[PDB]
DNA sequence: CAACGCATGAGCTAGATCCG
């Protein structure tokens, strides 16, 4: 769930680069 | 911003991930 | 005599005229009324024979049976009439089988009218001499009665007479007793049986003449069996009609400080009288109940009824009506009615203190308690149960309790309640602990911390205004972007504004009421966001509906939606002065001009409508305006002279924003998956002007302008206009010189004078007049155009002889005088 | 052919175009289709791609940030209907934030079976408010079209198709720029449609080849067979997915692929019923070999086992899932949010729930109206309990009206504590009843289930009050309704009593809302029976209205006001709204007379009704009376200062009229008019105050013209004598006579004489003229203006 | 025993089975 883990805490950039391959 | 959620969120994973696409199943 | 009694009150039986059993002057009123059942044959054995004075009045309306009242009280001699009813202090209205009045002894009513009406049986009306019984005639009411139409032989018995009003009628009561009268020489003292006069000081009957002990009515003051025009101390006036002591006037008022229902009137004392209350500007002291005068504003005062009041709407608030300190408790229960703006604050905004508790219980209409304007305490001597004292439940739309800036509150015991009041926040309940001092006497009270900030916001951050631009008609109003950091939940803005006289307006007043509001709340779409810093994204609007230098007050909030944890956000700009420029003012009104003299004019206008600034100054031009040229052309002797946002539409557009962010929040949860020129004058601060230097009776037209800005290359308005006009002289219209005669033989005479060398206006004509002297005259009309032709006039039809001729020229003002009697003579 | 294709699995096409080219020859896509996150893409490219056989795509079709798609009449030319067995958050078709499409295009589409449309967010797209979409998708409420570039009648929108008349006006509907649509006239309604409005064959949908074939239809509609369209399949054949029959070589060997479980999105179908089923339903089991589905030995349920212990119900996409299990083994939680209406598809697949073996929660549902589509809930087994310890738990539910209609249902729940908050629309005796038939008894809280937020904006009552008498008068009328008493004989505030305004009997039902509007009834309080002791006494309470207009309905219902309680007893009670009619008064002023004289006989008068007739208006009433010269008039010679020129009672009742015309009467002459409306007349005659109007009519012509030869006589004292008539009818009033006499070169010399000045001298007197011949002519001027002369006599003496 | 005579009608004196 995108939407629960990078809208109601902060999300590095580590863990959005999984969602790409 | 580092909050990132909304219509900015399509825009702003897309920058990062420019070229080897998105992932699914 | 008796003993004094109060007054009564009956109606629908005859079993309480028992307590007239030993009554003698019944002080307060008597009116008996409303008794339908009673035959005439229960009236014959009831007798008051020893009811001698009453004070207020009488009322007989609507008894039926009463056959007369020479039996019921025989012996009346005197009424007074402090309280009268509708100013009349014997009302006779509406009986039936009422044959003759019969109150045969009845001497001086002292105040009032008497009025009598309307009741069908009633004769022994035209014989009764009220000239002589009240002392105030002329508003009496005695019509629509038996004796319009005159039937019953009222024969009367031996009995003396006066005149009324031409007619030598005698004088009687009933059919064997007549009206008893005292000569003129001892007026209202009343005589005895066979004429002498009584004491100087008795009204009516006196049993014994010159002994002022024994007269059955004093007219000044009562005292002790005897008679006194003015008690002297250690005694005491009241009711002005008798005395008593301090003694007889202080213990009735402990005996009835306590109502059993009403009242009592709690006596004081005050310059030798017993009266009710103090009048304005002075106040009771309770230690010898003496009267004082005042310093500032002076209690009232205002106790209430049994220990609770409920106020309901504005008709239940009338009872506390200019209130200052209550003795008790006191409960709010408002819930709406019409035009509740500012009457709320009307009725109560000088109230001063409150002493019991407080109760806020099931109020919705308003929206604040700063209708308590000038309250400073709630010290609460009685406490509600629980060691309560101030309580607050189903208070739906409250949000602010009190400004502790501009206000301190304190209070000494008791504890508080603050339960189920969504709208009402929490650290405005944690703002007062600071003012009220319950951190002090240190206690632990009763607020519950989830039942309160629903629908409400308080952790709210600070919008900083970024510029501001004014014209003479608008002003832009652009601010920092706020953004709660789900971008989302912003629905838009809103905007407060209202003109301001000072800088004192606090920021949530004067509204207070269901679907109204002071001020005048505006919408504003918010703005797109580019995830830049430097972007075309500062929000604004524009204001159009303005006023030249006025001065308001704005301020910006926000409105966002709720996530599903009781979490808000928001802000709030501060309250921020804006003033506008000055534009030219408009013209002055209504100006008028009367003259007094031969060369002058004073004005009058008025102050304009808009001024948009100090005016400093006015300015006034007068040009002349010389002559109307074409009044030249007229002969004048031939006719005269030529000159909503619902509640329910907050809600369902608040659904929708809601509905669309859930949908978009849907459809990303489930496509990413991570991998595992003229003269002038200048008046200041005035509204008049005296012109002088002028020509007599020359029309001036006079501009005005109103100039508010001088000394920076000044400017002002469009020019109001105006005409005026001088009073003409007298001695300026007289022909000068003797006229001269030329005699031709043809009897056409040349008859040629020179005209005044400085006329009023226009001489328009001459009238002359040839007369021999013991002859008829026969007037003449010179025309202007015929002395400009002429010089002079060629008067026809002349026969010889000496004539007296009168010369006039008749101008645009009046006449001037005749000449001497021009004598061109022939000698016969 | 009726599908030439090949049966092709759903796609999604992600990056690039280079994964759309395995949709070469796919006839009927069973899945959906998506179309996802292509931003590298120049607009020109598109031009070369298209889709000719695509006919039929089952489930739905979503796109979503696709840049070069102008319009879609490239791709999609010939899909005809979209189903929806497996729809996408209640919608069938969802286009979702495009930045270059101008033009919809899809200019085939007849039939959305299931689903609705929602068209959103797009900054280019035209032509959207002339689709007429409610002939396309059978449903009309559920869509969705805003934020869109047709927020503004701004696109142009030319079209050059039948322009139909669905709603109120004469708008054309057309797809796109040179495409126009087929409503073809609605015998067969979807039936299919050939150019010439022949109608088809009944088994067939949108166009056809021939009329009455089913082998060479396009859009076949129950089934599909072997190029034909059969309504049920023989036995020999199966249905599967309710498009296909298929034999039963190919429903068998589907479970020797994933009866090895690489997957676990694959199911082993089972034939069940002349169907090919995934999951056998519940009471029935698979047996080893043969593939039937057998009656089970005692109950056997198929229990439902709920991933992660908690699920979120918000449309029918997540209430799809649960269709046919009945024991569920976690949590629902129900988060309905908007809405317009969802209670008509919730029941059908969730609706057989026997089960629970969580805890429930209803909150921020909007639109539920009833808790009814949980159908067979038994028990509520709740070993587990949410924070708190709660089994039932509801929030914020605005519309919440009803749980469960308690006269045909039973519900245990074991343990656990009920949680009521924010039901504004819910009242307190439906989650009492709910208390007492629960296993719970009185295992609550203090704070409980609140007492207070429940029920506010719905008024609610259950026993009955009636009315027992009624007086009516044309100011007052008067109540009277039989008591009542509560087991507390101090358990009452009084009555409160309403009454408004209703013309017509369509007034509403209470809703107990308090706005501080004018839908407040105009509450009037009643003071409360004072405590009588006695059964037959003044306490058969009453009240009496004084300020009302005549003749007119009003709505009158009576409710009680007693203190709530912590026993679960006294909820008031409340009467049913009546209407009552008051009589008549007497009515006003007859409003604007005008009086319009046009001849000498003929007088027409107009007015207007009354602002307040109060009543029926039965007729009017006009009253004239002939008003009298002023005998002032009559005494003073009149060419002195001053010369005037003005500009039983006889009646009819007039009935439903508004003008009136008077004729034959006296020329010039003034009559007073009034007038009258009034209402009922035989018994007891009541009309209203009078209005007053002045009338004069026109003058005549020939009324003060003289005829016949005047005569001149003689005297010697050269006074002559004339001799004329006086016109026998003037027009009003002969006010003076005007001779002239004239010689030949002079002008004309004339002389007053008046009405005293004739009588006293008998005609007119001439002095002192000059001898010879004299001509005279005579007029004669009346108040209303002047007469004619007379022919010019002449008078002659000789010296 | 079921409208009206032993009043008027929301103008300091009651309030529409308010009194027989």
């Amino acid at each position: 769930g995108i939407v629960e883990q990078c809208c109601t805490s902060i999300c590095s950039l580590y863990q959005l680069e999984n969602y790409c391959n | 911003n580092q909050h990132l959620c909304g219509s900015h969120l399509v825009e702003a994973l897309y920058l990062v991930c420019g070229e080897r696409g998105f992932f699914y199943t | 005599p008796g003993e004094v009694c109060p007054g009564m009150d009956i109606r629908n039986n005859l079993t309480r005229l028992h307590e007239l059993e030993n009554c003698s002057v019944i002080e307060g009123h008597l009116q008996i009324l409303l008794m339908f059942k009673t035959r005439p044959e229960d009236f014959r054995d009831l007798s008051f024979p020893k009811l001698i004075m009453i004070t207020d009045y009488l009322l007989l309306f609507r008894v039926y049976g009463l056959e007369s009242l020479k039996d019921l009280f025989p012996n009346l001699t005197v009424i007074r009439g402090s309280r009268l009813f509708f100013n009349y202090a014997l009302v006779i209205f509406e009986m039936v089988h009422l044959k003759e009045l019969g109150l045969y002894n009845l001497m001086n009513i002292t105040r009032g009218s008497v009025r009598i009406e309307k009741n069908n049986e009633l004769c022994y009306l035209a014989t009764i001499d009220w000239s002589r019984i009240l002392d105030s005639v002329e508003d009496n009411h005695i019509v629509l009665n038996k004796d319009d139409n005159e039937e019953c032989g009222d024969i009367c018995p031996n009995c003396p007479a006066t005149v009324i009003n031409g007619q030598f009628v005698e004088r009687c009561w009933t059919h064997s007793h007549c009206q008893k009268v005292c000569p003129t020489i001892c007026k209202s003292h009343g005589c005895t049986a066979e004429g002498l006069c009584c004491h100087s000081e008795c009204l009516g009957n006196c049993s014994q003449p010159d002994d002022p002990t024994k007269c059955v009515a004093c007219r000044n003051f009562y005292l002790d069996g005897r008679c006194v025009e003015t008690c002297p101390p250690p005694y005491y006036h009241f009711q002005d009609w008798r005395c008593v002591n301090f003694s007889f006037c202080q213990d009735l008022h402990h005996k009835c400080k306590n109502s059993r229902r009403q009242g009592c009137h709690q006596y004081v004392i005050h310059n030798n009288k017993c009266i009710p209350e103090c009048p304005s500007g002075y106040t009771m002291n309770s230690s010898n109940l003496l009267c004082t005068p005042c310093l500032g504003p002076c209690p009232k005062v205002c106790h209430l009824l049994e220990g609770e009041k409920t106020i309901d709407s504005v008709t239940s608030a009338q009872e506390l009506r200019g209130c200052t300190v209550i003795n008790g408790s006191l409960i709010i229960n408002i819930r709406g009615g019409n035009n509740l703006a500012a009457e709320l604050e009307a009725n109560l905004g000088l109230i001063e203190e409150i002493s019991g508790y407080l109760k806020i219980r099931r109020s919705y209409a308003l929206v604040s308690l700063s209708f308590f304007r000038k309250l400073r305490l709630i010290r609460g001597e009685t406490l509600e149960i629980g060691n309560y004292s101030f309580y607050a439940l189903d208070n739906q739309n409250l949000r602010q309790l009190w400004d502790w800036s501009k206000h301190n509150l304190t209070t000494t015991q008791g504890k508080l309640f603050f339960h189920y009041n969504p709208k009402l926040c929490l650290s405005e309940i944690h703002k007062m602990e600071e003012v009220s001092g319950t951190k002090g006497r240190q206690e632990r009270n009763d607020i519950a911390l989830k039942t309160n900030g629903d629908k409400a916001s308080c952790e709210n951050e600070l919008l900083k205004f970024s510029y501001i631009r004014t014209s003479f008609d608008k002003i832009l109003l652009r601010w920092e972007p706020y953004w709660p950091p789900d971008f989302r939940d912003l629905l838009g803005f809103m905007l407060f504004y209202k003109e301001a006289p000072y800088q004192n307006v606090t920021e949530f007043d004067g509204q207070d009421a269901c679907g109204s509001n002071s001020w005048t709340v505006v919408d504003i779409d918010p703005p797109l966001r580019s995830n830049d810093p430097k972007s075309q994204n500062h929000p604004g609007w524009l204001m159009r509906g303005l006023k030249p230098w006025t001065q308001y007050a704005i301020f910006v909030k926000t409105l966002v939606t709720f996530s599903d944890e009781r979490r808000t956000y928001g802000a709030k700009s501060d309250i921020i002065y804006v003033q506008t420029d000055a534009t030219n003012p408009s013209v002055p009104l209504d100006p008028i001009s009367v003259s007094n003299s031969s060369s002058q004019i004073i004005l009058k206008w008025k102050p304009p409508s808009d001024p948009n600034g100090n005016i400093t100054h006015y300015l006034v031009f007068w040009e002349r305006q010389a002559e109307d040229s074409e009044l030249f052309e007229l002969d004048y002797c031939l006719k005269g002279l030529k000159l909503p946002k619902t509640d329910s539409q907050i809600l369902k557009e608040l659904e929708e924003s809601s509905f669309r962010k859930t949908f978009e929040d849907y459809l990303h949860n489930v496509v990413f998956v991570p991998r595992p020129h003229r003269p002038f004058e200048k008046v200041v601060n005035k509204e008049s002007l005296v012109i002088s230097g002028l020509r007599h009776f020359t029309g001036y037209r006079i501009e005005l302008q109103a100039c508010n800005q001088d000394t920076p290359e000044e400017r002002c308005s469009v020019a109001a206009y105006v005409s005026a006009r001088t009073m003409p002289e007298a001695k300026a219209d007289d022909i000068v010189g003797p006229v001269t005669h030329e005699i031709f033989e043809n009897n056409v005479v040349h008859l040629m004078w020179q005209e005044p060398k400085e006329p009023n206006g226009l001489i328009v004509l001459y009238e002359v007049s040839y007369r021999r002297y013991g002859d008829e005259e026969l007037h003449l009309c010179v025309s202007r155009k015929h002395f400009a032709l002429e010089r002079g006039c060629r008067l026809r039809g002349l026969s010889p002889g000496n004539y007296s001729v009168r010369i006039r020229a008749t101008s645009l003002a009046g006449n001037g005088s005749w000449t001497e009697p021009t004598y061109f003579y022939v000698t016969d």
